[PDB]
């Protein structure tokens, strides 16, 4: 009755190994407050957004659309480079996304009303890759993986980007150390302000 | 322009207020030698009212004759960071507190004890609550047509006048 | 049951001798993956345009079509593409093979409906395929030989690439 | 009682519409599962879809590459915008709306193609690596791996 | 052959220093005791004797590959475009310049990608009843109860053996500065 | 935590002088790293 992840706690009750992923790692307890079906949904919403924006970073630095606009190989300045039009048109893109796919049962209180709906499972299958039963268990599995993976990987370049201001490959290839006179980290109040 | 108003780039005295403003800094900063964090802090306040200023003259407000800008809230489009922006903004975020919390309140009526979840709050119901509040037009509006937002004046204690 | 062409690996469960060319060989899957219908029509049709492709790299080093010389001089292989995309040469070819794709959109949704078999457009306008046993034997040998200029046609353009030649004279000179 | 975040209305005492259809399997290519009307998906399903896709795929030939052709005393073709031919009965609009207006590509400088990038407004395909190695580089060029070098011997 | 009792086996301790485990089990080939951390309690035994000897032929392989390349024996017209040295580092070094390393990472990556992983995936999971490291490969006979046996176990020492002999020539040759033979 | 302790945190002081300590925390941060803002900017 301990955890696997950590040993010398007690497993969280609504972790029963039943999910995908499920290596009984809640050290906080926060699906004991927060109902596991929400944490799910918000899991793999974050891992999906991430796996592309980490794809994304990469992509973007090596192979772009045409034009001025879009030669911005450091993501960092892609975002204040790209056409602001566009990019609200990709927010409000979204947002009819998030109301459609969710179909408006999208806030804490509403969503899951229908006893037929699952955490993460939208219904997006538009290849019918999904449609064998046997792969099921792996594919659940490695999609939370990867959404994991990537979590941590993407929150790695934009800091490393924000550290070296370089494109993520780029920075691998062209390495400059962290001379420690810049970049220096708190101390708002050490020097009384300013 | 609006109102026989100055743009704040061009007034004159919004410039004389900078140049006032900056000289008063600098008498004080006269009194202390380069290094010390007296010396550095008045040049970071110098720095600071400086780029207040820039920021305001490149903003499209409009300075009256005493030099400080004020504000056009007639409606027109040219002036809506000014009011209709920043309303639309807090009209948001009120109609946000409003509707969450008169979900928590309808929730605790439903309670073991009603009194007991108002100065003991439940926080993961609560939290459920304020996360539902962005979507709080549609999901009010919603309210109403369905009539569960309006009670109906006969449900409502009254006065005998 | 254990795969004939990869024998440490099992047998690909979604795989069977009544396909064409079938040897046992999904050793990463794919075919659990993808629906089998829609891999095999992909299969055929990457093997027939690249039949096409390897025989034209070819002809294309042996002879040219009167006048092409001219308007194309030394670029062979992609080179010509992007002096054949100005002129209007390209861009006729795409719109005629993207109308032929077009019905075979509708072909390749009635295969996965299960209504047509994988690369069947019923095309045998001389006749080849009257008797079974040589129908099944060209079924088999043209699975062969598209597979087989799929390769070709790779290692063909990336000779290209690396020497600006191409298949016929890079035997000749190298 | 309510965990949080539970998300059944009945558990935060909010009106629910109390009717939950029955979710369905079926798919469809650029569409998403779920209840629909009976005969939708048999009508609107992946057959549609993709002959629709298809449709629209190979009518963008024509489209991404709309203008008058004309030729000169050779065969050399000049192609112009479509606003140029003036329709002859409508008063005082003398140049009409065309297909130039719905797919306005010459204005943003597009050059569409029927592949949709054309020469100019090609992809940019670029080379991060630059030229050089993962380990053992000289010169203006120095990976993460050689820094991992440079620190083991020092 | 197996040898039960006197080598290899089960109860067959080789350092009686350190008790034999109830952890380990007396049925992989070349098992003799030996596991003083207490490894196979936890993991996976398969997993881990295929990785041994994976590991063994790698170590076997690059036995083969350091005493040719440092006896000075070489294919023909490998020295003109390589280096003619032969401390291995350097040679390991100018080929990867010349890309011959990169085509034997390449195809290496490329048995691993689709059949390693699924070799492993298969072996693991318990679908497909494959001994640790098999891949059919026996081409020139020798076969049946010695490949079983005997075969079996000298692969598996051998390749410690490899392994341990080829950890040592490295570190030997880095501090030397000198290559064996 | 005890379920004593954390009942006393979601009393109405608590709750109410964390939410607004939290509350004024971010303005007091927003106008820190973007003061002066007056307008909309726009
Ligand atoms: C209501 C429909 C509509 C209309 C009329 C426009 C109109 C415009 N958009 Mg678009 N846009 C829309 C919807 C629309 N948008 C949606 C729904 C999104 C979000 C996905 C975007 C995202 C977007 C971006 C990011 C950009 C535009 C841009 C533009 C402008 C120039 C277009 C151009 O030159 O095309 C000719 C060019 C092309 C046809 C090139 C196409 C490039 C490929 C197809 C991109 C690949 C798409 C990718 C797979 C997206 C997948 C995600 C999606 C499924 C959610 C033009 C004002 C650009 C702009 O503002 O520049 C000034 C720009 O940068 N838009
Ligand atoms: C969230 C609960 C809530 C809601 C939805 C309303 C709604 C309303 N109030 Mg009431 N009110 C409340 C709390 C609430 N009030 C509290 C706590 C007090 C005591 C200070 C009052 C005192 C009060 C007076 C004296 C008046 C109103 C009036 C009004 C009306 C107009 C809006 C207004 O004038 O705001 C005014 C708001 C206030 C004066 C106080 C609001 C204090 C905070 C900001 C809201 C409460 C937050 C609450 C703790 C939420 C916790 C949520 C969490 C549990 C999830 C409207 C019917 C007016 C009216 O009748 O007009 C027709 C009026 O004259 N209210
Ligand atoms: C993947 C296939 C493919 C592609 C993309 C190209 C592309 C091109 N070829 Mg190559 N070519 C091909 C196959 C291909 N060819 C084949 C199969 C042959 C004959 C063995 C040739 C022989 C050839 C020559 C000799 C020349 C080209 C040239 C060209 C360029 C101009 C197009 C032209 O006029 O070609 C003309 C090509 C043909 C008329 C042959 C078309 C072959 C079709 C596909 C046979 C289909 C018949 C079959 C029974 C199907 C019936 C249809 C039915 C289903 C309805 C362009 C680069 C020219 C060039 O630029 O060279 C520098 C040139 O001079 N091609
Ligand atoms: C896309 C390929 C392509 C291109 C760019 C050309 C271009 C040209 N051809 Mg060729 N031609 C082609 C395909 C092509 N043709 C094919 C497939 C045939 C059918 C066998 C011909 C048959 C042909 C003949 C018979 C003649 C030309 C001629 C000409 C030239 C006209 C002057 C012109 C430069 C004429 C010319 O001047 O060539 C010497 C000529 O006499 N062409
Ligand atoms: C002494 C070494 C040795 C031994 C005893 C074995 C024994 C075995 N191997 Mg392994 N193997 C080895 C080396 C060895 N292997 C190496 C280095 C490789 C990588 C190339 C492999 C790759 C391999 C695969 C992929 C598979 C096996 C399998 C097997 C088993 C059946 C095959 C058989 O019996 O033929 C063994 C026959 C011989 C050992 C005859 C001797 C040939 C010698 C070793 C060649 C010497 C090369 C060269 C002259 C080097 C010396 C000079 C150098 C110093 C410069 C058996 C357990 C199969 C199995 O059942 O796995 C569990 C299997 O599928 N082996
Ligand atoms: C070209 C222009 C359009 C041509 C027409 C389109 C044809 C489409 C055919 C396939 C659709 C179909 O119905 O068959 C789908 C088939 C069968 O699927 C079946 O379709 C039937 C249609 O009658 C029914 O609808 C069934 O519900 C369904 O089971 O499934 C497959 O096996 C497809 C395998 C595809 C391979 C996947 C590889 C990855 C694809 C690219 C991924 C890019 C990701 C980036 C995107 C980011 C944003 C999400
Ligand atoms: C149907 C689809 C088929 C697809 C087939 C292709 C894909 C198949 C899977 C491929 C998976 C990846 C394989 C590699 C592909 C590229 C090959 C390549 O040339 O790479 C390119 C690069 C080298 O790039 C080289 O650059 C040189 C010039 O500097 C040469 O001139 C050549 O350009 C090139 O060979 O490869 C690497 O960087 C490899 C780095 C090391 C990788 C591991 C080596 C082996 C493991 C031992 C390492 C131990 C380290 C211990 C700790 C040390 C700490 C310092
Ligand atoms: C699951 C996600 C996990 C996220 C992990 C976070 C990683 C980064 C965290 C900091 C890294 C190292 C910090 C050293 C940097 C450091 O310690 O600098 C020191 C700084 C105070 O300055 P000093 O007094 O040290 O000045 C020292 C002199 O040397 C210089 O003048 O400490 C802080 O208060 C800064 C943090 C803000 C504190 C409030 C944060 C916002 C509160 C929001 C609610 C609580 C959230 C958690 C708060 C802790
Ligand atoms: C002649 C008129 C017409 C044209 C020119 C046309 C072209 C395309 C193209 C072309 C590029 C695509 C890609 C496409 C795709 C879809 N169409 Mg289709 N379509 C047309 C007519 C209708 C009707 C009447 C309906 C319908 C539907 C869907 C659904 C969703 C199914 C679902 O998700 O369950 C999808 C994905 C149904 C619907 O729900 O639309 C919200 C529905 O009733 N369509 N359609
Ligand atoms: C909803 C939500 C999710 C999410 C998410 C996220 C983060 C989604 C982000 C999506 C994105 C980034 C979409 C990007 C679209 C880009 C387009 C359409 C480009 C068009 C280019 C054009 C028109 C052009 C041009 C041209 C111009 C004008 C002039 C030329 O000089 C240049 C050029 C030729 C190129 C997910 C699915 C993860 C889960 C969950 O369900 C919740
Ligand atoms: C599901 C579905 C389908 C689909 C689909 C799609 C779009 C699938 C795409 C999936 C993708 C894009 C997965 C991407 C994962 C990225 C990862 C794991 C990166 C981790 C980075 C790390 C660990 C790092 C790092 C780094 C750091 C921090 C330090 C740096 O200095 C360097 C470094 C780079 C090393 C389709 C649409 C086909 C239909 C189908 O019917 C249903």
């Amino acid at each position: 009755a301990k955890s696997k992840a950590v040993p010398f706690l007690s497993q969280p009750e609504a972790l029963d190994g039943s999910m995908a992923g499920d290596v009984g790692f809640d050290p906080f307890g926060i699906s004991s407050v927060i109902d596991i079906k929400w944490l799910r949904e918000s899991e793999l919403k974050h891992g999906r957004i991430c796996m592309l924006a980490a794809t994304g970073c990469l992509v973007q630095e090596v192979v772009h659309l045409p034009g001025p606009a879009f030669s911005q190989k450091m993501a960092l300045n892609a975002w204040a480079a790209a056409p602001r039009g566009g990019m609200i048109s990709i927010l409000v893109a979204i947002g009819l996304i998030e109301m459609i796919s969710n179909r408006f049962a999208l806030t804490a209180t509403d969503m899951f009303a229908n006893p037929n709906r699952v955490p993460g499972d939208l219904g997006f299958d538009p290849l019918s890759l999904g449609a064998n039963p046997a792969n099921r268990a792996r594919f659940e599995l490695s999609e939370v993986i990867h959404g994991r993976a990537a979590m941590m990987g993407f929150s790695g370049m934009v800091h490393q980007m924000i550290v070296s201001k370089q494109a993520p490959i780029e920075q691998l290839m062209h390495f400059k150390a962290v001379d420690s006179s810049l970049m220096k980290l708190g101390g708002a109040a050490g020097n009384l302000g300013y | 322009d609006v109102a026989g108003l100055t743009p704040c780039g061009e007034s004159k005295e919004f410039a004389r207020r900078l140049d006032g403003s900056v000289k008063k800094l600098q008498t004080r900063l006269s009194k202390y030698e380069a290094g010390t964090p007296p010396a550095l802090a008045l040049q970071k306040q110098i720095d600071k009212t400086k780029n207040r200023f820039d920021r305001y003259g490149k903003a499209g407000l409009l300075c009256g004759t005493d030099g400080l800008p004020h504000l056009i809230t007639d409606g027109r489009w040219t002036h809506s960071g000014e009011f209709v922006i920043p309303g639309l903004l807090f009209l948001y975020v009120a109609g946000w507190i409003g509707w969450v919390g008169r979900s928590y309140v309808l929730f605790a009526r439903t309670a073991d004890k009603p009194t007991e979840k108002e100065i003991i709050i439940d926080v993961p119901v609560a939290l459920s609550f304020v996360s539902t509040g962005f979507i709080w037009p549609f999901s009010a509006f919603k309210e109403f047509t369905s009539g569960n937002l309006i009670v109906p004046a006969d449900e409502i204690t009254v006065s005998p006048r | 049951a254990m795969s004939e062409s990869v024998p440490f690996l099992k047998k690909p469960e979604a795989l069977d001798s009544s396909m064409a060319g079938y040897a046992g060989f999904d050793p990463l899957g794919l075919s659990s993956i993808a629906d089998i219908k829609f891999l095999q029509e992909s299969e055929i049709k990457h093997c027939r345009i690249a039949m096409l492709a390897a025989a034209g790299s070819i002809a294309q080093d042996i002879f040219t079509f009167p006048g092409v010389s001219k308007v194309v001089g030394t670029a062979k292989m992609t080179g010509v593409h992007d002096v054949l995309v100005k002129q209007g040469a390209m861009g006729q070819i795409l719109l005629w093979t993207s109308f032929l794709e077009v019905f075979g959109t509708i072909a390749l949704l009635e295969t996965l409906d299960g209504k047509r078999a994988p690369g069947d457009f019923k095309f045998d306008p001389l006749g080849f395929s009257k008797n079974a046993e040589t129908a099944k034997r060209y079924q088999l040998s043209e699975i062969k030989n598209g597979r087989l200029a799929m390769l070709a046609t790779g290692g063909m353009v990336h000779g290209y690439f690396i020497t600006g030649k191409g298949p016929l004279e890079l035997l000749t000179n190298f | 009682d309510t965990t949080g975040f539970s998300g059944v209305p009945s558990q935060f005492a909010r009106p629910e519409s109390g009717v939950y259809p029955a979710e369905p399997t079926e798919q469809t290519f650029l569409g998403m599962r779920g209840p629909r009307a009976p005969g939708h998906r048999e009508n609107f399903g992946g057959k549609h879809t993709a002959t629709m896709l298809a449709i629209a795929a190979l009518l963008w030939q024509p489209v991404s590459e709309a203008g008058m052709y004309r030729m000169g005393a050779d065969g050399a073709l000049t192609k112009s915008s479509f606003s140029n031919m003036e329709v002859p009965g409508f008063g005082n609009m003398k140049k009409a709306p065309t297909i130039e207006s719905l797919f306005p590509f010459a204005k943003n400088g597009f050059d569409a193609s029927p592949a949709l990038f054309g020469k100019g407004s090609m992809i940019v395909v670029e080379d991060p690596r630059d030229g050089c190695g993962a380990y053992a580089n000289s010169g203006a060029c120095h990976t993460f791996l050689d820094e991992i070098g440079d620190a083991l011997k020092k | 052959l197996w040898n039960e009792g006197k080598i290899q086996g089960k109860g067959v301790s080789v350092i009686p220093l350190f008790p034999r485990p109830a952890s380990l089990d007396g049925t992989f080939p070349g098992d003799q005791g030996f596991d003083p951390f207490g490894f196979s309690s936890w993991v996976n035994m398969k997993f881990v004797a295929e990785a041994e000897i994976k590991h063994c032929r790698l170590a076997m392989l690059a036995f083969a590959g350091i005493m040719v390349e440092s006896a000075g024996i070489s294919f023909p017209g490998a020295t003109s475009v390589l280096g003619s040295s032969k401390n291995i580092f350097e040679i390991h070094d100018k080929a990867v310049a010349s890309g011959a390393m990169g085509q034997i990472l390449l195809w290496v990556s490329f048995f691993e990608v689709v059949a390693g992983v699924p070799a492993m995936n298969e072996m693991l999971n318990g679908e497909s009843s494959r001994i640790p490291g098999y891949y059919a490969f026996d081409p020139l006979g020798q076969g049946k109860g010695d490949k079983m046996g005997r075969m079996q176990l000298s692969e598996i020492q051998n390749g410690r053996l490899a392994m341990l002999a080829v950890s040592g020539i490295v570190h030997h040759t880095l501090i030397t500065g000198k290559g064996p033979l | 935590m005890d379920s004593n302790f954390l009942k006393y945190l979601s009393t109405a002081p608590v709750l109410f002088t964390v939410w607004l300590s939290f509350t004024a925390s971010f303005i007091i941060e927003a106008n820190r790293f973007f003061p002066d803002m007056l307008y909309f900017p726009m």
